[PDB]
DNA sequence: CCCCCTTGAAGACGTGGTTTACGACCCCACCGCAGTGAGTGG
DNA sequence: CCACTCACTGCGGGGGGTCGTAAACCACGTCTTCAAGGGGG
């Protein structure tokens, strides 16, 4: 029971937070996206095209 | 406790050399053995003997296996 | 002490259960018919959630959990 | 004094991080090279010979 | 003191008939530091 | 035009009513081996 693994399936993709909010953020240099608009879209705020 | 309880039984199997074959046989039978475990009836007829006298065999044996063992 | 978000959601499936069952020839407003729906959807939510492990399973448990509060 | 032991420890550690990994790892290395010693002398007084 | 009975019953292990009981589902009209970013103005 | 900040951020020291299943049994019983005693100092 020390070394077993489970897995969740998720209903819907979600971010992952590390390669989002620690500076440098790599998705948005990766999209050449500012990190605000990625920050709108994520939380439902905004559309992207 | 692994080294006492280890230490214990070969005092029991050095105890049961002691004892004679056919009673040997009939503790081996009905407490050592752990896919089977011969009742009286069973030991009765495999060696001719009635259903009290393998029931009257232990008791005998038993005090030899005691005795052993507590010297 | 749980969000309120959660709490939100947990009614909004409430309402939509007693939208599937509203009978309009009755003539009463759907507001006093859906509250009944909501307000056990919130309930089962915080007995399942209220701690690490649910507190009332029984039909027992659960009448005590609501009133022991104001006893 | 209760004050700078913090202090004194943290740049213990920093140098002792930047610093863990060197070891004397050969006997001669062919170079020639150097630096020049003097002695050091501060307002007329030979401070170390 | 080896041997086969007796003879009366104590418990021994299920056991799924019989019967509660749990759990679940349904309705309810500081500290200084450095890297970042706009944000100019040019 | 790219120079030259400066504000910004992040880093260390509530009701009732049914149903199915792993619990949860009290009877259920017949098996075991409990065995009273039997004889060879």
């Amino acid at each position: 029971r020390r070394e077993r693994m489970g897995h969740i399936e998720l209903a819907s993709p979600t971010a992952h937070i590390w390669f989002l909010k620690s500076l440098p953020s790599r998705i948005g240099l990766l999209l050449d996206m500012p990190l605000r608009d990625i920050e709108r879209v994520l939380y439902f705020e905004s559309y992207v095209v | 406790d692994d080294n006492w309880e280890e230490q214990a039984a070969n005092r029991l199997t050095d105890a049961m050399q002691g004892l004679d074959e056919r009673s040997q046989d009939i503790i081996r039978a009905r407490w050592l053995d752990e896919d089977n475990k011969s009742t009286l009836q069973e030991l009765a007829d495999r060696y001719g003997v009635s259903a009290e006298r393998v029931r009257q065999l232990e008791k005998n044996a038993m005090k030899k296996l005691r005795a052993a063992i507590e010297a | 002490g749980l969000p309120q978000a959660d709490l939100i959601q947990e009614g909004n499936i409430g309402l939509m259960k007693a939208v599937r069952r509203f009978n309009p020839e009755v003539g009463v407003r759907l507001v006093s018919f859906a509250v009944h729906w909501i307000k056990a959807e919130i309930h089962e939510y915080v007995l399942r959630n209220w701690r690490i492990v649910k507190v009332a399973t029984t039909k027992a448990q659960r009448k005590l959990f609501f009133n022991l509060r104001k006893t | 004094t209760a004050l700078k032991t913090a202090n004194s420890g943290y740049l213990t550690r920093r140098l002792v991080d930047v610093a863990q990994d060197l070891v004397v790892t050969e006997d001669d290395c062919g170079t020639h090279e150097g630096i020049m010693m003097t002695p050091v002398i501060e307002g007329g007084d030979v401070k170390e010979p």
